[PDB]
């Protein structure tokens, strides 16, 4: 259950900035750990960034440590990514994921996912 | 479909069989572990009346069984000894197999009535209890265990570092109780980052005449110890790759009609062997990556 | 020596591990399955005054068991609940990991009293009875089965849709007796020309966390089922092989000593292995089906 | 670890698996073969007062068994009936699959009381019980037994021959006893230059519905002959190479967990798999055995 | 078990007819089942006929159907292979085969085997 | 437990004579198997000679056989390998293995071992 719909991507320079959002569908949105995606052209999917049903605990990974936060609003069912500092590696297709209160790594554990958004940048 | 990691100059790197792995050498069986992490080092809660409130019964689900061949130092184990209200024993006796497990600090036992509504006793939070190289999926009456989760892995070949013998006897007190009415990145609460590990390690233990089962180490003199905390990265990635593979474990387990496993590395072995050279794979191809001369 | 065939453009051939198969893709064990057929899709009688005469006592010989991974549904399945004159029971208990056969349309009770000369109750024409996913050659007390055989098969590469769910509801009704004094081409009396199969899920079965068996399904909420009434040379000829398996099969399980046999299908990867890269091939040498370019 | 034996022109030579198998041919699984040979061939005291004092008592070390296919022809064995002074048994009773030894000439039944500390009975020396293709290191109650050890060994490519069925009567007879107080070189005082051996027919037994189990022969009737008198040398290294790798295979079991343990050769041959097509192995190396032309 | 001795192989021309025979000894041949393989050069057995213990069911492979007719004949203890319409390919040695019950397409279950006959066929 | 202590190891012509030693510490000698075991350049340690704890069976490899012996003195907690007619093939550096009562072949069943000592033969 749960649809997922993200928002906010497109084509920018690089050093820039970036703000993705994804909205949820259903009543039971609290209940739900949110996860960015990304998967690189010729390369598999992989982990980016997520959060708790609570927004206490939030994991990122090596490569985007420090460059991207990640905040959700429980009253709009909303999750975002705010980007900055953008590099030309970093343009592949970002994908938002649903799963139970916990936080995972392995793409095979969640149970709703997005149908994706394009980020481009450019040198 | 279970996760596998990597180890390399101490990085964990989860990838599973499939993943074009030749760039990492496989050389033996010798290479292939399961190691039994337990919960009590990310940071849950340990006391009896919390960790009570983890385990219900349910009624219709058979048991089973995985063995592990490596685990960690737990400081705290329990021991039930629940019983109905009427004097029925609520929970099955230890198939002759089960032993208790392994180096344990403090030993809760735990004693009295309370409502039994299945026939089993399950873990509400998916984890296993472990018996002695045994990971269960359900709790045996009378047997020291300790709660956690399995995770697979490929050694580096070396000259096994990894689970050696003190890299760098005990006391287990009695306290009973009464009741009635009864790249991964680590994303746990906490992770510890020194594992204190034992494991059984097969020959090189004879002297004399040692070998012979007669004259012979009991049950409990048979494993090694050992300890690693330069790194602690690797640690908080394998307490985390860890907990991820248990959903894929529970599935396979529930599939499998066999009592008890063992034969999950020697699939992923033959599942490999298949994979590389199964068949007319090309020289010039990455499939078939080799090199010429 | 057990027979297995392998399926190409839904066209069933019969070989072996040692007859060169380089065409035929074997990439992984996920290939490798083995299916049991009900012996009532080959036109024999089903009813039980017919049905008993196929059963008969022997003492010497001990039973074994054999596991497959898909089945058929079944149209007439029986329960047998006899007992000596003087009271005594004539049919061995369950041992704990067998259970009654899914998916029966019918189950005929029969129970009563009758002459039992022998230990355990063998089928008189060689075939199994068939329980939940582990084929055995005696029949236990108060356990549904049904009448079959099992055949081996090497699945076409990665197509993933042989043995899936519902290609191209559950209502099972008990009646009761009471007795006293108790290149394949099909060559059998009629062929069913549909296969209206049920296998073990897909691993993968669990999204709410559905994964925990505490909060799982039941043990009948596990299989997935399927319609394969497409073709029909396909499913008769299988059904032919499963007629000629039995003599190699029965002959392997005579010559083992295992309570509970497992490991035919890893035996048969593991052959295949040692034969096609068995060492010191030759490029031109057609014993390792290599393609230089 | 286990040391392994590889025949070529009926010559021994021990060398593990891991390396000196690149010109030794393995094409198949029935190139693996495990046997049991008795103790008595090599010179030991066989009479009761003498074979008694060689097992103790114990207390606080599990059993194990092993699987052994081919063995031989006993002079001598065993059947113990112990008591304790009070009335109590000494001896745990047999397994389910557990069966006296198959070829026996004297079976010397003994029967008595006497003290019994520990909770199994073992072998003062580290040798095994055998008992019909199960070699097991604790005595059960009432099943007829003979003292032996176990080696593992490669045979040569098929021949048609080396346990055939008599290349070049049954009669056993019960003694009762009453007791109160309860290239390797030949190197054991004696070796019997003769080796009358008996081994499970392969597969391929029986015609004329004889393969059902219902017609088929008995428990004890499965079985075939044979006699390798001619090599002299050949068999004497056998005796030795398997007194020799009982002290491995002792330390091996100790370290596994499994009751019934079948897959040593399978494992040996999924290292030899991995070890020499590994990954990358060199067109002109030591390592990769394919050779051009 | 029983014996049995093939008969009237030979040398044919393309699409000629030509008619085998087997005879089979001991008393309980309304028993048994008989069937017919053949070896092609360089090749393995294969079958190509069958019939049961009272004819009734008679099974034929794709290649010989509706050119090959098998029959028995109680009486006298034999079967025969009418071979009608024969072709360059048919060129094998004919085998003749017997099992109690039933016809099998596996060659392993057959019980007794004879020597076989020649039959060639010259374009 | 055991030490084990090589001595007259040295450079002899082809030909010629020479005889080791072996002394071991400790005060249960007689309850020890002592054997022989030497390793040539390039190649794995191998079997010489062997004997029992009370003399009596003595066991030799087929290449050494009839040219060296081995004996023991309980007395000196030391044994001896005579060696007569060597070979320009019996280059390699000779070890002395301890073992409890019995005699054996494979080198991982010893107990205690010496460091060895080396024999060079000149042609
Ligand atoms: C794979 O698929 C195969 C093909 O589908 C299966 O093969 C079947 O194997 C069965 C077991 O071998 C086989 O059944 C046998 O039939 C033999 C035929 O003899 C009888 O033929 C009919 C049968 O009718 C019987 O009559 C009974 C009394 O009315 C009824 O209870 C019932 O209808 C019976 O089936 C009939 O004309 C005669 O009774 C005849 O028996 C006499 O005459 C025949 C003449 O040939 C002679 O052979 C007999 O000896 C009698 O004089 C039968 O012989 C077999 O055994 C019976 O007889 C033996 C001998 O005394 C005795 O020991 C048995 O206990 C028994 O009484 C047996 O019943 C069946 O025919 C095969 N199927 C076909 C269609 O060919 C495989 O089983 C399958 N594999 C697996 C693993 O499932
Ligand atoms: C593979 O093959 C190998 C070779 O064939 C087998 O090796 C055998 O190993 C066993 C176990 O280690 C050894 O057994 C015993 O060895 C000591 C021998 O001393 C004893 O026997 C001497 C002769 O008298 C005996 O006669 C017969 C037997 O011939 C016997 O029935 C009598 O009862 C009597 O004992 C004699 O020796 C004394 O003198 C020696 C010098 O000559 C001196 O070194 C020794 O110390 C003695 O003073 C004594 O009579 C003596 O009793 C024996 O002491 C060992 O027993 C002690 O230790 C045991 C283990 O700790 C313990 O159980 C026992 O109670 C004792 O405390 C030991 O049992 C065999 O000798 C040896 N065979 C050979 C030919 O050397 C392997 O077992 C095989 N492997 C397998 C089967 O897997
Ligand atoms: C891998 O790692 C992850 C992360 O650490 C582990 O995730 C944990 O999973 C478990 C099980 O899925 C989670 O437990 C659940 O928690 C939710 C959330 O409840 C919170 O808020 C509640 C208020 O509404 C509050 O009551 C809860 O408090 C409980 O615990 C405190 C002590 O911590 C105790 O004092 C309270 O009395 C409560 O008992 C909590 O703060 C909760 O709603 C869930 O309950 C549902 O399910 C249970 C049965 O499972 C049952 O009661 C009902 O069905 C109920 O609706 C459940 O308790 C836990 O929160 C996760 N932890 C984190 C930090 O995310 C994961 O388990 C690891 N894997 C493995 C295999 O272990
Ligand atoms: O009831 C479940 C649990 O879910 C909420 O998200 C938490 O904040 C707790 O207050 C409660």
């Amino acid at each position: 259950q749960v649809q997922l719909q993200e928002s906010g991507g497109g084509v920018v320079q690089a050093g820039g900035s970036l703000r993705l959002s994804c909205s949820a569908s259903g009543r039971t949105f609290s209940n739900y750990a949110m996860a960015w995606f990304r998967q690189a052209p010729g390369k598999d999917r992989e982990f980016a960034a997520g959060i708790n049903y609570n927004g206490e605990r939030t994991a990122y990974a090596d490569s985007v440590k420090g460059r991207f936060t990640i905040s959700r609003d429980d009253a709009k069912n909303t999750v975002y990514l705010q980007m900055n500092s953008l590099k030309p590696e970093d343009t592949a297709v970002y994908s938002c994921a649903a799963r139970p209160w916990s936080i995972a790594n392995l793409a095979y554990t969640y149970d709703s996912w997005g149908q994706g958004t394009q980020v481009t940048v450019s040198s | 479909s279970i996760p596998l990691g990597v180890i390399h100059n101490s990085t964990l790197q989860v990838s599973d069989v499939d993943k074009l792995v030749c760039r990492d050498k496989l050389s033996s069986t010798n290479q292939l572990r399961s190691v039994g992490l337990n919960l009590e080092g990310n940071g849950v809660a340990t006391d009896v009346p919390s960790a009570t409130k983890r385990w219900g019964f349910r009624s219709g689900v058979p048991p089973k069984v995985v063995n592990y061949e490596a685990g960690e130092w737990a400081e705290n184990c329990y021991n039930l000894e629940i019983k109905k209200p009427d004097g029925s024993e609520c929970l099955p006796a230890a198939p002759d197999g089960i032993r208790g497990f392994p180096r344990c600090r403090y030993v809760h036992k735990v004693s009295g009535t309370g409502p039994c509504a299945g026939d089993f006793a399950f873990h509400k939070e998916g984890a296993f209890f472990l018996y002695d190289r045994l990971a269960s999926t359900v709790i045996y009456r009378g047997t020291t265990f300790a709660e956690g989760v399995v995770a697979f892995l490929i050694l580096p070949q070396a000259k096994k570092d990894f689970f050696s013998s003190h890299p760098l006897g005990y006391y287990s007190t009695t306290i009973r109780y009464q009741a009635t009415g009864f790249a991964i990145v680590n994303a746990q609460p906490k992770c510890n980052p020194n594992l204190h590990y034992w494991t059984t390690q097969d020959e090189g233990a004879a002297i004399g005449l040692a070998w012979i089962p007669y004259f012979g180490p009991a049950a409990e003199g048979i494993y090694i110890e050992g300890l690693m905390h330069n790194q602690d990265g690797l640690i908080c990635g394998l307490r985390q790759l860890a907990n991820e593979t248990t959903q894929a474990l529970q599935l396979f387990l529930r599939a499998t009609t066999e009592l008890r496993t063992f034969s999950i590395l020697n699939r992923k072995a033959i599942d490999f062997l298949l994979q590389r050279w199964g068949g007319t794979c090309h020289i010039l191809g990455p499939d078939c990556c080799i090199e010429p001369h």
